[PDB]
């Protein structure tokens, strides 16, 4: 067993015939992500106000799920290269190149504050004087 | 010239609607002591509590008594500021502050001309200004900057 | 010849520190900061600056009021390695000769050297021509 | 010629009524085009609107390079895109076991509350920066390139390193908070270690 | 200009070994125009790129790959003021980088490295314009330079050798003012050896000699340590006024104005620092018989 | 757009993968295999209170790398794929991070230093010059200028003026395309002297200027 | 010196006389005592003239 003289060896392969790019989608554990309840998802480049340079939009379950923004890694490595290693039924290891690292973070749902009504103005008057009623009058 | 901020060891603000079962069980003896302390407007005063503790050496040094402090703070903020305090000879010298309203007229007439300010938040503004404003004995720009000297 | 084993007498006195000191001034000298800063300025700083970010392109304002066809003529300029000659002087005749710092002081010259740079012209026109490239030493 | 060392954070006390403490950072890739930019993050003192909460000695703000108006630091973070307060707090101090410093920043987070979207925060900085105009959208873009290029250029001049820059701003606010608590002595105005 | 009174005029402690103690204009700009000490040096500076690479091999974690709220114990590392990453064991890493520098795998007077153990931080610098000075490294409790190296320096008179060889041996190092804040520098081999009941015991560098703290003009004067210090500032100004032979080839020079002495003499009482000024070669005065009467 | 749909099969299968840090030089040695099969083998050695993981290179490709595991309790990492067929799929989830430590130490460095030579070396200033004058290899008739004259050397400097009526036809045709035109567009369009065309525009039209001397002419449509 | 060392010498007491000569640290702490007077001279001349 493991507590004894256990030795194990696996073959490692790095295929070149792959055509699909491999990317990382990272979450905070503090965000308590639950893939088990992701029934459906969308993933599209999203910068409609401004393809390969674009950040991501991740949309789970549509109107009844969470939505995230995907941001590009702060730079390529300058010494090492991150590789993805997968186990194969034959009993080998299989290694895959990372093309890119994207960071995904919480967007919120239908909250809509909108400081365009007169809230920048109201702030001028604000003495931490109100808080609830302004969110309601919208 | 010393400001209450210098005299204060520490401040705290507590949630306590029912003093008769206050979370500060050691003060509990004082609450029974102040059942007759306006026994009726305890149903009306805000459930927000400020408690202050004073440093023992520094308080004595100014030779102050609690009724002086209560009378000073009452005079500054007004009757609206309902104060009570413990005995100057207890081992933990403490001061307890609440805020009373205008009783009769506050019946949600228009929309409360305070724009619905939470009293806790207001208690910080009272706590801030109570410290920065109260000018007992010395009243202006000199305070106790003192030293005392023997000249021979 | 040293071994840090049979050696038992590391002691060394007032004499030897000056021997160290003498070797310092003898190798370095009494004005190295100036000289190293200037040597680094030519050998590094000027090359980096001409490579850094100055590619310029110009696209003619042709085909006005009438245009079609295929070409609003476009040019791009790039700058390569920098060359620096030995300090020179050009006599009124037109004949260059080496300049001697003593002569530079008597005749009141400026003791300086000519700087040359590699310039390139690239004509990636809007269609027909794309491989029109020529090298210069200027 | 002797100058103050670039790309280093310094904290100084001032006699100025408006600033209790200042964190200064000079940029200047003494290895680039040699532009400018000189960030101050300032701890405010002596004052109060009145019956606001008063307390002026927590209101941390930022001067960005010759922006015609001071900006609150949390707005800058929101402009960088980190809208979650738990995340902003983490970026300022990733050791939230200490309630006192976290309470110290707390009123500036409360002050920031009026806006919680990056676009709006960019438009806010634009109006606080740019002369009056009309459309919102160029203002957001103009504000974005300044926030990207002129805000600590030495940490990066591209989109793809906007997150890393945010980390450096936060250590800087942290560098500032340490001096205001007194956990760390002020920098010396003459220490040759901080000269070039 | 014209009336400022503050602290950038007095002699900060950190100038030690860096700028001249006494040697500053006796005039309006006292303490503002300074003169560089005798041994002091300046970095030309270079690209941090190879260090960043080396740091990455040494298991440095990248900012965007980590869990910030779960790794506060880790030391933060900075390069030219830029926050590159974090490390979880700064003592070996600091030890490794120092061994690497002393190996002359990375440039020495140009990669300065300082650790602030109180804040759990590691800061590194490789920009231009840092003033630094050379020091003898001492290890454990005993000096690292020894007799075979001196035998090579005497042989250097014909055999190929250099100060650079001496640095490649790793017996001497360059130290800038920021690092100099954290070292435990001992005045003389004497003190570091005699040290038995003394208070310290952990010296990490030593001075090659104390007299190197003085400028170039501060070096002409004999026994500056017996003179009241401003008397010595005054000589540093006056030496620059004294006349003598100022370069060899003056005769073919139409210098707009010049003064030469007929008979210069080298001084009878001289400082060792004067050998390296060549003040023997071109002296500025005469040995007078003086009577103080 | 179905192209924007993200496949969750992998996620729903709870597929796990490993994330490993390895040097560009190790992967460059791996690149020589060119996917022909394998680059080597990974070995796992487990004892009483220790686990030793390592990779060993193929004897063939070479014609011990220890692994250090990292924590992943404070972050979640997953792998999603981007196909050339424009389809996205979450192929699986990262369950572990690690770093590959080099067995060779100080001599490796020489290779590194050799590697340093490979990354860093375009010649900087470097060889100077001993030669000097070359420039101004005498054009006597400037080479571009020659080409421009050559362009001129194909029937230029003479205009119709002279064909008046046919020129009027061009004016009428042009005016059919738009109500007003700049003088410069008419000069391009009718290839005649400007002053003569002005006398025609005085004859059958008027002029209308705006801004900074920006003038357009029109045959008074009505 | 050691961090936090309030002893006389370590913080600027000169044990020696000008005749025996100053030790190296004392000399630099003496050079510091030398500046305050040179600077004081340059300021007082400007202010009093005014």
């Amino acid at each position: 067993g493991p507590s004894s003289q256990n030795v194990t060896e696996y073959v490692v392969r790095v295929p070149k015939n792959t055509t699909k790019k491999y990317n990382i989608m990272a979450f905070n554990a503090a965000d308590k992500v639950n893939f088990a309840t992701w029934n459906q998802a969308r993933l599209e480049r999203d910068l409609s106000n401004k393809p390969e340079d674009q950040p991501w939009l991740l949309r789970v379950n549509g109107k009844s799920g969470r939505k995230f923004k995907g941001i590009k890694k702060g730079g390529v490595t300058e010494n090492t290269s991150y590789y993805i290693f997968t186990q194969c039924p034959d009993g080998a290891f299989e290694a895959f190149p990372v093309h890119n690292w994207y960071n995904f973070t919480p967007l919120a749902r239908h909250r809509t504050l909108t400081a365009e009504e007169a809230e920048e103005e109201w702030e001028r008057r604000n003495k931490v004087l109100n808080h609830f009623s302004i969110m309601q009058q919208r | 010239h010393t400001t209450l901020r210098k005299v204060t060891a520490n401040t705290a603000i507590y949630y306590d609607p029912n003093p008769q079962s206050t979370v500060v069980a050691e003060d509990q003896e004082w609450v029974n002591v102040y059942y007759e302390m306006p026994d009726f407007d305890v149903a009306r005063i805000s459930p927000w509590l400020l408690r202050v503790e004073l440093d023992r050496k520094h308080m004595t040094d100014r030779k102050l008594t609690m009724e002086q402090i209560a009378e000073k703070i009452n005079a500054g903020f007004g009757d609206d500021l309902n104060c009570i305090f413990n005995d100057d000879n207890a081992e933990k010298l403490v001061l307890r502050i609440r805020i009373m309203n205008s009783d009769e007229n506050k019946m949600q007439e228009e929309e409360e001309v305070v724009d619905k300010m939470d009293d806790d938040v207001f208690l910080r503004c009272i706590e801030s200004n109570m410290l920065t404003d109260m000018t007992l004995q010395g009243i202006e720009q000199i305070s106790k900057v003192y030293m005392h000297l023997p000249q021979t | 010849y040293d071994e840090d084993d049979d050696e038992i007498t590391p002691d060394l006195w007032q004499e030897a520190c000056w021997i160290v000191i003498s070797s310092y001034f003898d190798e370095k000298g009494l004005v190295r900061q100036q000289l190293d800063s200037f040597d680094e300025f030519i050998q590094m700083s000027v090359q980096r600056i001409v490579e850094d970010a100055p590619p310029i392109d110009l696209q003619a304002e042709a085909q006005h009021a009438s245009g079609e066809v295929e070409e609003p003529p476009r040019y791009l300029l790039k700058f390569e390695q920098i060359y620096l000659s030995k300090p020179t002087h050009w006599e009124r005749d037109g004949a260059p000769s080496p300049m001697m710092p003593n002569e530079a002081r008597l005749r009141n010259l400026t003791y300086s050297a000519p700087l040359y740079v590699d310039i390139t012209k690239t004509v990636i026109k809007e269609g027909e021509e794309q491989l029109q490239t020529q090298h210069q030493k200027t | 010629q002797e100058k103050m060392a670039t790309n280093t954070v310094y904290v100084f006390a001032k006699k100025d009524s408006k600033y209790a403490y200042t964190g200064e950072c000079r940029s200047c890739l003494e290895n680039s085009s040699r532009p400018t930019s000189t960030i101050w993050v300032s701890m405010l003192a002596r004052g109060g609107q009145g019956a606001k909460k008063s307390a002026i000695g927590q209101r941390i703000v930022a001067t960005l390079p010759y922006i015609k108006q001071e900006v609150p630091i949390i707005i800058v973070f929101r402009a960088l895109g980190f809208v979650s307060d738990r995340d902003i707090l983490e970026h300022i101090i990733y050791d939230f076991e200490d309630p006192e410093m976290m309470e110290m920043v707390k009123p500036s987070l409360d002050e920031a509350f009026v806006i919680q979207e990056q676009n709006v925060a960019l438009n806010f900085i634009g109006s606080r920066g740019a002369k009056p105009g009309v459309t919102k959208e160029k203002r957001i873009k103009y504000a974005k390139e300044v926030l990207q290029k002129e805000m600590l250029p030495h940490v990066g001049v591209s989109d793809f390193c906007e997150t890393k820059k945010a980390y450096f701003l936060g250590y800087m606010v942290h560098r500032l908070l340490l001096a205001a608590l007194g956990r760390r002595e002020l920098d010396d105005r003459d220490h040759y270690g901080n000269k070039r | 200009r014209d009336g400022k009174l503050a602290k950038p005029r007095q002699l900060h402690n950190t100038l030690w070994g860096m700028v001249c103690p006494a040697e500053t204009p006796e005039g309006h700009a006292v303490g503002l125009v300074k003169n560089l000490a005798l041994m002091a040096y300046i970095s030309v500076g270079s690209q941090p790129s190879p260090i960043l690479e080396f740091l990455e091999e040494w298991s440095m974690e990248n900012l965007e790959e980590i869990s910030p709220a779960a790794i506060a114990d880790a030391t933060k590392i900075f390069v030219n003021g830029c926050w590159v990453g974090i490390h979880k064991d700064p003592e070996q890493l600091m030890n490794t980088l120092r061994k690497l520098r002393r190996q002359m795998d990375i440039i020495v007077s140009e990669v300065s490295m300082i650790r602030d153990i109180r804040e759990r931080e590691i800061r590194i610098y490789t920009d231009a314009g840092r003033i630094c000075r050379p020091l003898l490294i001492v290890e454990k409790q005993k000096l690292l330079l020894k007799k075979r190296h001196i035998d090579q320096l005497k042989e250097r008179e014909y055999n190929n050798y250099s100060w650079q060889d001496l640095v490649a041996s790793g017996v001497v190092e360059y130290i800038d003012t920021l690092e100099e804040e954290t070292v435990m520098l001992a005045m003389t081999p004497d003190d570091l050896q005699e040290k038995e009941v003394a208070y310290c015991s952990t010296y990490t560098h030593c001075e090659i000699h104390p007299s190197m703290i003085l400028g170039v003009c501060a070096s002409i004067i004999p026994f500056p340590d017996h003179n009241q210090s401003p008397r010595n500032t005054y000589q540093s100004a006056m030496g620059k006024q004294a006349m003598g032979v100022y370069i060899t080839n003056f005769h073919v020079r139409m210098d707009t104005l010049a003064h030469v002495l007929y008979y210069p003499q080298k001084p009878l009482v001289t400082t060792r620092s004067m050998e390296y000024l060549r003040f023997r070669e071109l002296p500025a005065g005469i040995n007078s018989i003086v009577a103080i009467a | 757009a179905e192209r924007g749909e993200l496949d969750l099969t992998g996620a729903k299968q709870n597929t796990g993968v490993w994330l490993v840090k390895v040097p560009k030089y190790l992967s460059q040695q791996w690149a020589k295999a060119s996917g022909r099969g394998e680059v080597g083998k990974l070995r796992i050695a487990k004892t009483q209170g220790r686990t030793e993981v390592s990779f060993t290179l193929n004897e063939d490709l070479a014609n011990e790398h220890p692994f250090v595991l990292q924590s992943v309790g404070g972050q979640t990492l997953t792998v999603f794929t981007e196909s050339s067929s424009d389809k996205l799929s979450l192929e699986g989830i990262v369950v572990q991070r690690a770093e590959c430590r080099p067995a060779a130490s100080e001599n490796y460095m020489r290779l590194k230093r050799l590697q340093i030579e490979e990354s860093s070396k375009p010649v900087r200033l470097s060889q100077q010059l001993d030669k000097v004058v070359t420039t101004n290899y005498k054009p006597v008739a400037n080479h571009q200028y020659n080409i421009e004259y050559e362009r001129k050397k194909k029937e230029d400097g003479k205009r119709a003026r002279a064909d008046k009526q046919h020129v009027l036809d061009m004016l009428f045709s042009a005016f059919e395309k738009h109500q007003y035109y700049n003088l410069k567009d008419l000069v391009d369009i009718t290839k005649q002297p400007v002053v003569y065309l002005k006398e025609i525009l005085k004859e059958i039209g008027v002029q209308n200027v705006k801004g900074i001397h920006k003038n357009t002419w029109e045959l008074k449509p009505e | 010196f050691i961090k936090d060392d309030y002893g006389p010498e370590s913080r600027g007491f000169v044990e020696n006389s000008y005749l025996a000569g100053l030790t190296p640290t004392e000399f630099f702490f003496h050079a510091m005592g030398g500046r305050e007077g040179l600077i004081d001279t340059a300021v007082k001349t400007a202010e009093t003239g005014y």
